[PDB]
């Protein structure tokens, strides 16, 4: 059904994201709750995989939207909540990538300082602050989304649009990506080939996942509706969102389950 | 005015 | 001159070997072959005494069978209310390198010692409310590896300097020094009737001592490496020994020789503890491989496993009434099983 | 020696305000819960207030709530406001450390006089005075509006002896356990709502008035108490 | 009543959590070494029948417990199992040759035994001045005990002290090489040897080595080494 | 030293060698009897019902 290549590829990527991320995040957070101790290294991974779990669990709304390919299947409250609920998980995950990169940099840049200050409660407090900052980053969409005509059945959507799009750009993707590439450059320059491999893969996956979302974000302001550019852009935008989501299924494998220790603990625990 | 938009934006 | 005494020592040891062989008419497995095995004796973690800072080295049950005193390298001895998992005392030690602790049968005193060589005695029932040292039993020339109370006044300690000692906690002096080992005496356990005790040592031989006489009565051998753990069978007439050779053995005193050995080709980790369940039908042993295994003490083969630890289990005490088995660990969790 | 000394009481006009104080030494004060218990000049004991170790929680009696206030440096304080005629009483500072096998109320202060110019568990006794003689044996009883057996199997009755003209002492705690230093002549029993304490081979040191107390839930209501008196 | 016991438990947990931070930030160190080694004089340099002589010292707001082991038997394979969570095992040797072979046997024993695989070894080659004088005066010839020294030569990348004559350079670098050979023979990298020659700076040297151990453990934990 | 030490060793070995002994069959027999005689009082080898088990 709905055989358009852009939408069907988007639904493929989304279904793959769900199918990989339910187990991917579920098993790692289950291990973190039972087999893995609540260390500082565990705290960032727990919060990250939890944000990714929220990303995955809320994705069936995106699948439903893709299948309906228009209008809105629920009420006004549903349309006001759903985007915020999904994208809070997304942006919290991105900020937690930033926080992990900063902490990795810190534990290589000033170990004496870490020995005096780095503890579980402090890190968890930072993660709570990041949840709050992400929540702040996502109430604009809550206030601004509304239902309208836009179609044979009432579609839902919304200066503010450019304002929040650019604000979310600068604070949720540019600052994260700049900080991350700086940290992963510095760590490699301190540490070597294995360090370089992990750092480059970690930056690459993040950029591949989140660049499409934002380039289409700004092009949505560049291109007017009811034009080829608008139509083709919004068509492929589903795939862009799908990539940004797939970040959430990749993250467990490229942070926590890299470690032979954590992955061995998983392989032992997940039996029965 | 108004424009419809997917969830992730 | 001396060669004569060497020859007599060798020939006397040969006499003992011959006599032990003469007594061996039927090894234990033969007579026990007919009984049904204990079966699938699986167990599950009911509680978990979370809270130590570092690796544990002892977890001993009080005579009430409900409090457990756990001692850890963090310099702490914590008394656990094992039904609720409340912590009723935290007892900060002088020297953090504890290696053993003990709970007096009255519950009045908690003993504890280690690389300091001083066996401390802590008093729990002080009028001032807070725990305090009652006596500090100085006198060994090596690490105090293991200790147990005979009664509220007398404590018996096994130390790295090859000796064991019967102290008097009122005077603080060694009322009797047991000697005869030729290595570190790494383990000890007083018999149920407190008339005698055994201590296993890194000469790979276990010795039975009577506290009323002051010398070893019997010497048992058969391990290929140091004996890390030892425990009396509840009848007070047999005891288990477990060694870094990854194998543990059952010795019968009246038989004067080893009767059964517990091993399986896939275990290579060194032992750390041994303890029977009250009937003597289950032998529990702790290992370096992070597991603790349950051995059918007479069918003489493995029957269950205790798991979930990140590191080696340091001690495997069983409650007096048998309702549970604790397992201290180097990952700081004291798992309680039933 | 373990020691408690309360101080600061005195004469007050009705409606007045004052601070009572408790001082401690010889024991790890900051790990003990501190109670206040008071006694009218011609009545049995009544519970007043409780402050737990580390100040984790505080309670007050239903007739005291808000008007008084408690705080704990080896000292404690008892704020008082709108002092009533009925607030006239001798006030005792009482220590209590709580853990499995612990012995709450094991030490009572000397006591300060202060003079002013239905959902509860309540206690009663079928007796108020009893003749006794040394060498003989005696008994007493106490009764409850609720069964004092908590779900854990302990019965939370407490027995106290007030020898004439001095601080009380703990005789038996949680309805069976004999407190330290108590002569072995005593014994006790508990049957859910009804409780007894017994003395075999009495000596004159045991003369006084006996108070039973429930500890299952606040407020800690005392019974009216039974006098055991010579000849 | 029982809830008061629960509060007691919470209080004990607060006490333990205040102790956790201190235990975590303070650094445990062992101090092995031969009786003729400078371990006693090193302990005298550092500043704030018993079996253990814990001493404590501080550098740059990092404080260390150096556990000089006291009256114990020489069968170390047991009381070493306690120390297998220190941050580094300081080993001190008399570089003056003969009993150097016993020092090398100690180092092998310390490096390879099964419980210490994650513990770095800081090796202070102490008494260096006495080695230098003994070589310079010809009182002993190292070839007498290490035949290789008759064929070995100074490294092309050595950095001796200015005014140091090549003989004692030969000697020092030989001895350090001989220990580092035992160090490298495990070929596993999971723990690293930090030899030094040696004052006032030994505390700073321990601090630098411990900084490196902590940094490498941080990299290993994050799977980013 | 060594002469007296060895004399003590041989005397100790004699004291041990003269100790009484029983055939291993008897030891095994009454060890078996003991373990069976408490099969009901020992709870670990009889997986405990939740009403009896105080850790449940």
């Amino acid at each position: 059904p709905w055989n358009e290549p852009p939408v069907i590829l988007s639904m493929v990527i989304l279904s793959l994201t769900f199918l990989l991320g339910l187990p991917g995040n579920g098993l790692v957070l289950w291990v973190a709750g039972l087999k893995m101790q609540r260390t500082v290294n565990t705290i960032w991974f727990l919060h990250l995989t939890l944000a990714d779990l929220l990303c995955c669990l809320s994705l069936p709304f995106s699948l439903a939207h893709l299948a309906l390919q228009g209008q809105w299947p629920y009420g006004r409250f549903l349309c006001k909540l759903i985007p915020s609920i999904i994208v809070l998980n997304m942006f919290a995950s991105v900020f937690l990538l930033t926080a992990i990169s900063l902490d990795r940099c810190l534990v290589v840049f000033k170990p004496i300082w870490c020995q005096n200050h780095r503890n579980v409660g402090m890190a968890c407090s930072i993660c709570g602050c990041i949840w709050v900052v992400a929540f702040v980053m996502c109430i604009p969409v809550f206030v601004y989304r509304e239902i309208f005509t836009t179609d044979n059945h009432n579609r839902c959507g919304y200066t503010p649009l450019v304002a929040i799009t650019i604000t979310r750009l600068v604070v949720g993707f540019l600052l994260p990506s700049v900080i991350m590439i700086a940290c992963y450059s510095f760590i490699v320059f301190r540490m070597q080939s294995k360090t370089f491999r992990v750092a480059v893969v970690v930056v690459a996956v993040f950029l591949v996942c989140w660049t499409p979302y934002h380039i289409f974000g700004v092009l949505s302001l560049l291109t007017d509706p009811e034009t080829p550019l608008g139509k083709t852009l919004m068509s492929w935008d589903h795939v862009c969102i799908a990539l940004a989501s797939a970040n959430s299924c990749f993250n467990p494998f490229l942070y926590a389950l890299l470690g032979k220790d954590f992955r061995k603990k998983a392989r032992q625990s997940i039996q029965g | 005015s108004f424009k419809p938009m997917p969830l992730x934006r | 001159e001396l060669d004569q005494l060497r020859q007599e020592a060798e020939q006397l040891k040969n006499q003992i070997r011959d006599a032990r062989k003469a007594c061996a008419d039927a090894t234990l497995s033969q007579i026990t072959n007919n009984i049904d095995p204990v079966g699938r004796i699986q167990m599950r973690t009911r509680r978990t005494l979370r809270g130590h800072l570092a690796k544990i080295y002892a977890m001993h049950w009080g005579t009430d069978s409900r409090l457990l005193v756990s001692a850890s390298q963090d310099g702490k001895l914590i008394i656990w209310d094992s039904y609720t998992t409340n912590k009723v005392h935290a007892i900060p030690l002088r020297s953090s390198w504890v290696m053993t602790c003990a709970y007096a049968p009255s519950g009045n005193y908690v003993a504890c010692g280690g690389l300091d060589n001083i066996c401390s005695i802590y008093n729990l029932k002080t009028r001032e409310g807070n725990v305090r040292v009652s006596r500090e039993l100085a006198g060994h020339t090596g690490y105090l590896s293991c200790c147990r109370f005979l009664d509220d006044n007398q404590i018996v300690t096994s130390s790295g300097d090859t000796t064991c000692a019967l102290w008097d906690i009122e005077t603080g002096q060694q009322t009797t020094t047991f000697t005869g080992h030729t290595g570190d005496v790494m383990s000890l356990s007083l018999a149920p009737d407190t008339r005698l005790f055994v201590s296993g040592a890194c000469d790979a031989s276990a010795k039975l001592w009577d506290v009323r006489e002051g010398m070893c009565r019997q010497t048992f051998t058969g391990h290929e490496s140091d004996i890390n753990a030892i425990c009396f069978f509840p009848n007070g007439n047999a005891f288990a020994t477990g060694s870094d050779d990854a194998t543990c053995r059952l010795f019968d005193l009246r038989a004067d020789q080893e009767l059964m050995t517990y091993s399986h080709d896939n275990i290579i980790c060194g032992i750390t503890s041994v303890s029977f369940s009250k009937s003597g039908r289950l032998l529990l042993a702790g290992y370096d491989d992070f597991n603790c295994n349950v051995w059918d003490a007479l069918k003489a083969d493995r029957a269950g496993v205790l798991a979930g630890h990140d590191n080696r289990v340091s001690c495997l005490g069983v409650t007096d009434d048998g309702m549970a088995v604790a397992t201290g660990s180097w990952d700081s969790f004291l798992k309680i099983w039933n | 020696d373990v020691q408690l000394v309360e101080s600061g009481g005195g004469l007050v006009q009705p409606g007045g305000s004052r601070k009572l104080s408790c001082s401690a030494s010889g024991f790890a004060f900051s790990s003990f819960g501190m109670h206040w218990v008071r006694q009218a000049p011609e009545k049995g004991l009544e519970w007043v207030a409780y402050i737990s170790s580390g100040s984790g929680t505080i309670y007050y009696a239903d007739t005291v709530k808000g008007r008084f206030t408690i705080s704990r440096k080896n000292t404690l304080f008892l704020q008082m406001t709108s002092l009533r005629s009925e607030d006239t009483a001798m006030y005792y500072c009482v220590r209590s450390i709580y853990y499995y096998g612990s012995s709450p109320f094991d030490f009572w202060g000397q006591g300060t006089t202060l003079t002013v110019s239905g959902s509860d568990i309540v206690m009663t006794q079928a007796t108020s005075s009893v003749p006794v003689t040394p060498g003989e044996s005696v008994s007493i009883s106490c009764r409850s509006s609720k069964s004092l057996l908590h779900s854990n199997g302990n019965t939370y009755l407490y027995w106290f002896l007030q020898r004439p003209g001095q601080s009380p002492q703990l005789l038996i705690y949680r309805m069976s356990n004999l407190a330290s230093g108590v002569p072995d002549r005593f014994s006790g029993s508990g049957s859910g709502t009804a409780f007894t304490l017994t003395i075999s081979r009495l000596e004159a040191e045991d003369v006084g008035v006996y108070y039973c107390m429930q500890h299952l839930e606040y407020p800690l209501t005392f019974g009216a108490g039974t006098k055991l008196e010579l000849k | 009543e029982d809830k008061a016991a629960v509060e007691r438990s919470k209080m004990i947990e607060k006490q333990l959590q205040k102790d956790k931070q201190v235990y975590r930030r303070t650094l445990r160190l062992l101090l092995l070494g031969a009786d003729n080694s400078g371990k006693s004089t090193i302990v005298k340099q550092m500043r704030i029948t018993s079996g253990i002589f814990e001493t404590k010292f501080q550098v740059d707001k990092v404080n260390f417990h150096m556990f000089d082991v006291g009256a114990q038997r020489d069968e170390r394979r047991k009381w070493i199992q306690c120390f297998n969570d220190v941050t580094a095992i300081i080993f001190v040797v008399d570089s003056s040759d003969n009993r150097l072979q016993e020092a090398l046997n100690d180092f092998k024993s310390i490096w390879n035994n099964r419980w210490l695989r994650t513990i770095s070894v800081i090796l202070f080659l102490n008494k260096q001045d006495l080695l230098a004088e003994k070589v310079l005066a010809g009182k002993s010839k190292i070839e007498d005990y290490f035949p290789e020294f008759a064929r070995y030569t100074t490294p092309e990348d050595a950095t001796p002290e200015p005014g140091e004559d090549p003989r004692v350079t030969r000697a020092k670098y030989f001895i350090r090489k001989e220990f580092v050979d035992i160090s490298t023979a495990s070929g596993d990298g999971r723990h690293i040897c930090y030899p030094h020659f040696t004052d006032t700076e030994n505390a700073r040297r321990i601090f630098n080595d411990c900084k490196d151990i902590i940094l490498q453990m941080n990299l290993r934990e994050y799977n980013l080494v | 030293a060594s002469i007296a030490q060895a004399r003590k060793l041989v005397e100790q070995l004699k004291m041990e060698a003269n100790i009484d002994r029983i055939k291993v069959s008897k030891a095994a027999a009454d060890l078996m009897a003991y373990c069976e005689a408490h099969a009901k009082e020992d709870p670990l080898l009889t997986p405990v019902p939740a009403s009896e088990n105080p850790f449940r």
